[PDB]
């Protein structure tokens, strides 16, 4: 009945004269005597109570303060890590040959980009095969663009919204089938949608879980809502205009029992497969989409009532494309 | 309107899947609240709790408190709310003075394994003439006996005059030891609306975020809460979810409707107040825009099933106005004070030409425009840093002083709760957007300065 | 001029009575005195020579043996980790409620799959919106299947092969554009192809780097070749029949200077975007594709002469679909 916490794989450590270095912070007080044994103990999975019995030796108020902070600072966690924590140690392994001003200066970035778009692999030989551009590509692939401004008046028709979301549904035909691929055919991505008021015909505002087996939306949360402060500054106008928000969620229980940790990796790939699949059906239906890399997923995860085995990988904003005005409603 | 818990049961059958009450991460639907209040009501009856009894409940900001309250009413008994932050000696006084049998806290449904009791309907116990709750005021404190018939009349007319329905969402700011909360709990439920509970009522910044995050539509507080909250609000803020503002308690400042109209341009703000000694409310007067500005805001007309009088020394109506004492009558009147006959005989009297009346003690006059105006009631060293000086200056303007020691407790100048928020509000406005609470937990002037400045905006 | 090695983020540790536990192995000998300070030293990046000067104190042959083994066992690494090492610590965080026999028994798996395909999110409310299947989906999306057997006689026409690979090329139009999305428009996935002899008209066997700016293949390696023992048993017949192999490679230098570690995550998503985009152009051209989750990427990475900042994320086998026989050539 007690919660079991594990040491986060994303956190690396060191002992110090100052105190216990964990991540980018130095800690002081009781935690100095508990350590380093506490590190060893914590990878195995331990409760708050067991930790207190083993380390308290004194004020249980003094012991609870350090335990409360290690959980808050995400050194002790209750379930699978979100992607951003998974990849965080990689910064210490990548040697950056450019200046930081690429991120702070539009002029430094515009140059870094043009250099990366004309890059080649260094181990290339002096032979070439010029192919042929003569081919024709489907317009749904070649004309897809990221839409960051939407028609905020015309509601998405119930037929249009149903068609877009039918790209993700099941198909019974001697065996369950989707319209997109999935490592091992396990399809461990839960699909959620947030709909804004009056922006999708037939769908009241709120968070819904899309059940691909029924082809139905099932309400999760109509009380809370997504706001602009949940989004990065550069994306707040994208969200403001959009009719709905898609959230791609990895269900570890639908994957990891078979493929282990690689199933989490496969679901990140599958998220892109879903994203790209979506953006084509959208172009067929004159719906625009734009992928969102980061946003306050800690809040969205809470709104959707996700369990310990679910983490949000990706978000997409969507809506009808501009072409004509309408009566303001 | 029968009883309070019967209005909830009838509506819970209409919209069983509608959210009944929300706190933070777990909330109860109308069917869930009905099932768990039935289970606890049966548990109370197993302890001999029935008609004529009184049950103490702790007004913690948790959804379990809503279950206990509804379960006490379903058992036929009245509930007496107890503030968990009150000292033990004051909590004990009310519990013994009210002759309560037991005290219900949040440790009950899981502690007593009440999930095993029956969750079905219970054949009714309470009648509209029965007592629904006894609430103590003026802490020494005196309890007010409100019946089910009385509490339902106030609630039924608010919801029907303002068309409260399923789409509404009420923010639960007022503590349950104050009679205002009864509308936030029972008035919300009788219309199929959702109640959002607030963890800390003096966290003005959280109150603002809660209104925007959860689409709050109804605001029901003392006007002091709205005026203090809008002083933690930027000049470019605007919200369109709030559609009804019910203000009552203490005076109603003139600059406040200007703030309410500019930040909530769609909110119908209503100036009211009805004395706890009656059903909570008794007067109804919408801000009817503003075509009139002088020095005071008028009270209004009786809400419904209630009457108002400006009486002289022989209990006769003062002509064409005439400032005098204020009396009320009608279906909202309380039964009396609990176990105090002297105060009951003086306050609740019989009118020579009309039904029973209650003496509010307030003074006022009937304007020729038909509304009654409220005319009052009772007749008879040096700082060590630039940041410390700025913080002292705010303490100086709010508490009206000159120079203070940094170790002078914030209330050495008489500082209270309302002035504590006023201090941090002015600190918030000038660019110290941090902890606007923590004014009594940290006596040192500097300790507050280290807590309010830095970081701030972003 | 010396190589700098870092402690692998994928490796967690503990001290022991037996010796130094690193990963799933216990180590003995000199390494016991060097530790734990060696751990602290190694996260910062250290050479073999500097390590010897600091820890040798004795036989430089005895010091080199332990250093050689920590590099071999991937405790000390020279560059970014491949995806499989990135995600490996996640196994200790996922509590598996099923039995291991799902992986060993076709009957246990067939049941686990059907349970995961009829799963729902647990926090669902009792409201439903039945949508509409009445829509029509493009055949290129709805008819795509994973093709694991190919026409091994008819060569892929040079026009067909050029068209498929034109989905990944650049388009100059006031600004460089692709036919697929990329976080920040940085497009950090290098695309490589291995072509089997005689299976693609116009393309000699060998490893090529596809340059999207020229729309050209540039040879990297014609000496080595991919063989069936480089593939998992369950995939060897897929590879045997296929005409070519696609390899999706993350170029950290084209991404991480801007987005940090999240750019590695974004490239995994982008790999799926590319994979899915490819599998549709293929269906338009009656080419079949099948994604490959794992394979001996350590060898392929070596054949392609990848640098420290490049790791292989994904592989795809491709070829013409069966429909008619031909003369055996
Ligand atoms: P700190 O931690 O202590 O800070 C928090 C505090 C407690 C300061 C603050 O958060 C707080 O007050 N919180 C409690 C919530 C709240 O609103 N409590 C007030 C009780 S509501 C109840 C009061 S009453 O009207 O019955 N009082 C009766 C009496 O008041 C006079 N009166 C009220 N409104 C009037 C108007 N508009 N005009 C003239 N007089 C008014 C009358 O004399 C009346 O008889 C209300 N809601 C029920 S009526
Ligand atoms: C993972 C991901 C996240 C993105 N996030 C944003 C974003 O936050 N804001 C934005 O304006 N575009 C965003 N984009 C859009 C692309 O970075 C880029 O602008 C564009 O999609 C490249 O091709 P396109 O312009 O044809 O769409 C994102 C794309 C991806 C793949
Ligand atoms: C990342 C990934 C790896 C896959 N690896 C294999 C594989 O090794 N062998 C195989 O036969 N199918 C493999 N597949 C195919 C799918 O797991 C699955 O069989 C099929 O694609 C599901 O839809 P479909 O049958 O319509 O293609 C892989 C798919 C993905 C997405």
């Amino acid at each position: 009945g007690e919660q079991i916490f594990y040491w986060s794989p994303a956190k690396h450590w060191r002992m110090s004269d100052e105190g216990v270095v964990i991540g980018e912070s130095t800690y002081t007080g009781m935690i100095l005597e508990w350590f380093p044994e506490f590190y060893f103990f914590a990878q195995t999975g331990v409760t708050i109570n067991r930790l207190l019995e083993r380390f308290s030796s004194g004020s249980e108020k003094e012991a609870n303060e350090i335990l409360e902070l290690l959980i808050q600072d995400r050194v002790l966690v209750e379930g699978i890590l979100p992607p951003r924590e998974v990849f965080s140690p990689q910064e210490g392994l990548f040697v950056n040959p450019y200046s930081e001003q690429i991120r702070y200066s539009k002029e430094a970035l515009d140059y870094y980009v043009s250099e990366q778009l004309n890059r080649t692999h260094a181990a290339c030989r002096s032979t070439k095969i010029q192919l042929e551009t003569s081919g024709a590509l489907p317009d749904i692939i070649q004309k897809r663009r990221s839409c960051r401004r939407f028609d905020m008046k015309t509601p998405v028709s119930f037929a249009t919204f149903s068609n877009l979301l039918s790209s993700l549904k099941q198909r019974k035909e001697d065996k369950i089938l989707y319209n997109y691929a999935s490592a091992g055919g396990l399809y461990p991505i839960d699909v959620f949608v947030y709909v804004k008021p009056r922006r999708v015909e037939g769908v009241k505002a709120g968070f819904y879980y899309f059940n691909p087996a029924d082809h139905s939306l099932v309400l999760v949360n109509n009380i809370d809502q997504v706001i602009k402060d949940d989004h990065e500054l550069i994306n707040q106008d994208i969200f403001a205009q959009s009719a709905f928000s898609v959230y791609l969620v990895y269900n570890a229980r639908a994957s990891m029992p078979k493929y282990g940790a690689a199933g989490y990796f496969y679901a990140c790939i599958e998220a892109g497969i879903i994203t790209a699949t979506l953006n084509m059906v959208a172009e067929d239906l004159n719906v625009g989409l734009c992928s969102i890399g980061h946003m306050n997923f800690e809040e969205i995860q809470t709104f959707l009532k996700l369990e310990d085995h679910q983490v949000i990988l990706h978000a997409i904003e969507g809506g009808l494309k501009i072409d004509g005005a309408a009566a303001e409603n | 309107a029968a009883t309070l818990h019967q209005l909830f049961i009838d509506q819970a059958q209409r919209t069983p899947d509608q959210v009944a009450v929300v706190f933070e991460q777990e909330w109860l639907t109308y069917s869930e609240l009905d099932q768990r209040s039935n289970q606890v009501a049966r548990f109370l009856q197993s302890r001999g709790i029935g008609r004529g009894d009184r049950v103490g409940v702790l007004a913690k900001r948790q959804v379990e408190t809503i279950i206990n309250l509804m379960a006490v009413l379903k058992a036929g008994a009245a509930y007496v709310p107890i503030d968990p932050d009150h000292p033990y000696e004051r909590q004990t006084y009310i519990l013994e003075n009210s002759s309560c049998k037991i005290l219900l806290d949040s440790d009950l449904y899981e502690t007593m394994e009440i999930s095993s009791y029956a969750d079905g309907d219970l054949t009714p116990v309470a009648e509209p003439e029965d007592t629904a709750y006894v609430i103590y005021t003026s802490g020494r404190p005196k309890g007010v006996i409100i019946t089910h018939q009385a509490a339902s009349n106030t609630i039924q007319d608010i919801n029907r005059k303002f068309e409260v329905n399923e789409e509404d969402r009420i923010i639960g700011i007022s503590s349950m030891c104050f009679d205002l909360s009864v509308y936030d709990i029972f008035g919300t439920l009788s219309a199929g609306a959702t109640l959002v509970m607030i963890r800390d009522p003096r966290d003005m910044r959280e109150l603002v975020r809660t209104v925007e995050r959860r689409g709050i539509t109804i605001w029901n507080t003392v006007p002091a809460i709205m005026d203090l909250a809008l002083d933690h609000v930027g000049s470019h803020f605007e919200n369109i979810s709030l559609r009804l503002v019910l203000l009552s308690g203490d005076w109603i400042p003139l600059p406040l409707p200007a703030k309410i109209n500019r930040h909530f341009p769609v909110a119908d703000v209503i100036s009211l107040g009805g004395a706890t000694e009656a059903s909570i409310w008794s007067i109804y007067w919408p801000i009817e825009q503003v075509e009139a500005n002088w020095k005071s805001i008028p009270y209004g007309k009786p809400l419904a099933n209630q009457t108002y009088y400006v009486l002289n020394y022989d209990q006769k109506m003062c002509p064409v106005g005439v400032i005098g004492d204020l009396y009320i009558g009608g279906a909202g009147l309380a039964q009396g004070y609990l176990n105090d006959d002297q105060k009951t005989k003086d306050a609740f009297i019989m009118h020579p030409e009309f039904g029973p009346i209650y003496k509010t003690g307030d003074c006022g006059r009937m304007r020729p425009e038909g509304y009654i105006e409220f005319l009052g009631r009772q007749d008879y060293v040096a700082p060590q840093a630039g940041l410390e000086k700025i913080l002292a200056s705010v303490w100086q303007e709010v508490l009206n002083v000159e120079q203070i020691g940094a170790n002078d407790h914030f209330f050495a100048l008489g500082g209270d709760s309302i002035k504590a928020i006023q201090v941090s509000a002015r600190l918030f406005v000038q660019g110290y957007h941090l902890d606007t609470k923590s004014l009594f937990e940290f006596p040192v002037l500097r300790d507050v300065a280290r807590t309010i400045k830095k970081l701030a905006a972003a």
